[PDB]
């Protein structure tokens, strides 16, 4: 089978031999005369030079040779990024994506780089791949993204909130947290709220695997059904009453509450599509409404609401 | 409404492929296990040749 | 279809090609994130 | 190592590739009318094994052929992304979100797939785009199918997540499943007596 | 147990005929094809938009208004130049140069 | 599980200032107890009609 991805790529990255300091400089040399070159390369591109032969040669040579060092010394120390990766498995992402996101720090730690500080690579290097591994496991592994400042509180409440239960056998309280951290009980309950894991729809509730949670969730959204056509009657009564209003009592309830387009008009809109002054509208408004408020005409609409 | 992802490199199937009798393996005329090696990466292949 | 009737007549299998997958599709995903962690909303 | 060598001593004269857009190349240069002539010659004149082996590939050539459909199917390009409700995120009261586990292995996806383009775009050495390749396509393999090709991919407490494919096979598929039977409004039970006046 | 996913929901008649007009804007991405996108008529129509197929497209009217590029994101060349002068670097490209040379004339 | 945990930690633990107040975990047998007597198959309701 050799299905294993983790061994088709652990037995893939034990090749290449592993380097030293020495062998380390001699490779950060060529790969910065490498980055050099090609630099100059581009500037001597542009508006420049017809190139001697074997000086343009020689330093395609360079610029080919820095990108093999570079290649070579990312090869040397993938062993490095899975032995510093391992530890951060049994939780959140898995072990390959890990690896990968290491892999990519590591890119970074060799890029933004220095060898004249006189220091084996690993040093600085193991910070970087330290750093990305956690970013990654930060941003990419909730469901919900939840970023990172947010990330490392949740992190520093949860192994205080720990180890102040085994310190003080009993769990911590939301003061006992809040005093420790310097923060505030509410800010200590919001993270622990944003610490829940999103259940998945996806298990079995019954003991046979037959029954699962998304067959018993009522949707509390769905279309009552009989909410639907009360509203409608709900329409029709209305629309009858109103009728029942003079011309101008119609046309002002429908425009002031938008029962014609959806938009709600006020008084000034209605008074000028209507060439009379804002008050004369709301005065009809009041006595329209007073009309409407007669049990004649309301206990019709009384059950609606 | 439905959604689609721009891949940066082609990937293959997994129905077509490794579901016995492998359809790929009779329409290109390898043996299954010979292009889980393939697709899979950890084997080259010419494509052409004069 | 989009639009559907009860006149459905012939359901045809067969393997779409991606040239048929990006006509499908309505836009296009390329974030992995599912909903914002303090607004909920997508 | 041998492949290096013959190309950096023999770039000319021969192009050869490494993966699934190579194999795209092989099905785009692959004629499936001379192939079945050869194997329509085979059935009709080898004899024994070679005839039956000729006899399943003419099978799925000719299924190709008489379909038209140009197997580059099997080579994905572009995938498309199921609609969000299908695959809900209800909230149960109290906060508590519900995934449906096919928006973890979509995430899946989309993070590796993502990785990938920054990778190539850095130009990272060969070892690390094809793992990520190898990747890609391990999570693709998975979405479309758990369980197949490898050890299921599992989550919480070590249970296997729901593929499309388990939501679309076996007992609990929709093929065997509530396209089976249904519950249906406008109904009631109760326990049952004798009635001899009816 | 009773969820729902966080939404709304509405009950009013989709009447077909009283809507707010539309006017439909053609926005060419780079590959050149088109994709639809209808507007209000009192509506400020944007040059540029996220298509269909989901890269940038311009409109097909001619608008081209500057392409608004952004800085590049910091390079292995930048993060190398700042600890490093370029005179420095020289000495050892020499060093090299001659390596390889000695190499070739050999 | 506790054992398992204990000696993890006396290992990394430096000598000469540890106890088993600090190298036991508690932690283990009350998740087991518990995953026990609640969430089982052979801990049931007592049906008391």
């Amino acid at each position: 089978a050799s299905a294993d991805s983790v061994r088709a790529y652990l037995k893939q990255i034990g090749k290449v031999a592993l380097l030293n300091a020495e062998e380390e400089v001699e490779l950060a040399k060529r790969i910065e005369a490498g980055l050099y070159a090609t630099q100059l390369m581009t500037e001597l591109s542009e508006r420049g030079e017809k190139l001697p032969a074997a000086q343009r040669r020689d330093m395609m040579w360079i610029c080919r040779d820095g990108d093999r060092a570079k290649n070579h010394l990312l090869e040397a120390n993938l062993r490095l990024v899975v032995s510093l990766a391992k530890r951060y498995t049994g939780r959140g992402m898995a072990f390959l994506d890990l690896i990968q996101e290491g892999n990519l720090g590591l890119i970074r730690a060799v890029e933004k780089f220095d060898y004249t500080k006189g220091y084996k690579f690993s040093t600085y290097a193991t910070w970087w791949i330290r750093q990305a591994i956690t970013r990654a496991m930060a941003d990419q592994a909730r469901t919900i993204r939840i970023p990172v400042h947010m990330v490392e509180v949740i992190n520093k409440l949860g192994r205080i909130q720990r180890e102040l239960l085994q310190d003080l056998g009993r769990e911590p309280t939301p003061e006992e947290l809040a005093k420790e951290m310097d923060i505030t009980p509410e800010k200590v309950l919001e993270i622990q709220q944003y610490a829940r894991e999103p259940i998945s729809l996806d298990q079995t509730i019954g003991d046979e695997g037959d029954s699962q949670l998304g067959d018993f969730i009522e949707d509390s959204e769905a279309v009552v059904a009989v909410d639907a056509v009360s509203f409608t009657l709900l329409q029709d009564q209305l629309q009858s009453v109103l009728d029942t209003l003079s011309e101008r009592e119609a046309g002002v309830v429908r425009l002031r509450f938008g029962l014609t387009d959806g938009q709600p008009r006020t008084l000034d809109e209605i008074g000028q599509v209507y060439g009379v002054t804002r008050e004369r509208i709301r005065q009809i408004e009041s006595k329209t409404m007073s009309k409407l408020r007669h049990p004649s005409r309301s206990q019709v609409l009384r059950d609606y609401l | 409404r439905m959604g689609h992802i721009e891949l940066a490199a082609p990937v293959t199937h997994i129905w077509y492929f490794k579901g016995v009798p492998s359809r790929l393996g009779y329409l290109l005329d390898l043996a299954p296990k010979d292009l889980e090696k393939i697709i899979y990466f950890a084997a080259y292949v010419i494509t052409s040749v004069d | 279809a989009m639009l559907d009737v009860n006149f459905f007549d012939e359901l045809r299998i067969g393997l779409a090609t991606a040239e048929d997958i990006r006509q499908w599709s309505y836009g296009e995903v390329k974030k992995p994130e599912t909903i914002n962690y303090r607004t909920l909303k997508p | 190592n041998l492949y290096r060598e013959l190309v950096d001593r023999y770039g000319e004269y021969f192009t050869g590739a490494m993966g699934a857009e190579s194999i795209q190349k092989l099905i785009e240069n692959f004629d499936i009318d001379a192939e079945a002539e050869s194997l329509r010659d085979v059935i009709r004149n080898g004899k024994g094994q070679k005839k039956l082996r000729a006899l399943k590939r003419l099978k799925v050539v000719a299924a190709f052929q008489q379909s038209g459909n140009s197997p580059m199917g099997m080579v994905l390009d572009a995938v498309p992304v199921i609609p969000p409700e299908l695959r809900p995120m209800v909230q149960l009261d109290g906060g508590r979100f519900a995934t449906s586990d096919l928006n973890d292995l979509y995430r899946r996806v989309i993070n590796r797939n993502n990785r990938l383009k920054r990778l190539i775009d850095l130009g990272a050495p060969e070892i690390i785009v094809n793992n990520e390749k190898r990747m890609l396509q391990e999570s693709v393999d998975a979405l479309f199918d758990n369980g197949r090709r490898g050890r299921p991919v599992t989550g919480p407490g070590n249970r296997p997540l729901k593929s499309l494919s388990d939501l679309l096979k076996g007992k609990q598929g929709r093929f065997r499943q509530n396209l089976l039977g249904k519950r249906v409004d406008y109904s009631g039970r109760s326990v049952i007596v004798v009635g001899p006046q009816l | 147990l009773r969820g729902s996913r966080l939404g709304a929901v509405s009950y009013e008649t989709d009447r077909n005929h009283d809507l707010a007009p539309r006017q439909i804007a053609r926005y060419r991405t780079d590959n050149g094809e088109e994709f639809e996108v209808p507007f209000a008529d009192d509506a400020e129509i944007p040059g540029t938009w996220l298509c269909r197929n989901g890269m940038e497209g311009t409109l097909i009217e001619g608008d081209l208004p500057e392409p608004k590029k952004v800085k590049p994101p910091r390079t292995h060349w930048d993060m190398l130049l700042e600890r490093r002068s370029i005179e420095e670097l020289e000495e050892l490209l020499k060093e090299r140069l001659e390596l390889i040379r000695s190499r070739r004339r050999g | 599980r506790m054992e398992r945990v204990v000696r993890e930690r006396m290992t990394t633990q430096d000598v000469e200032a540890i106890t088993p107040q600090t190298l036991i975990n508690i932690r283990p047998v009350v998740a087991a107890i518990k995953e026990f007597f609640g969430t089982s198959q052979l801990s049931q309701f007592m049906d008391q009609n």
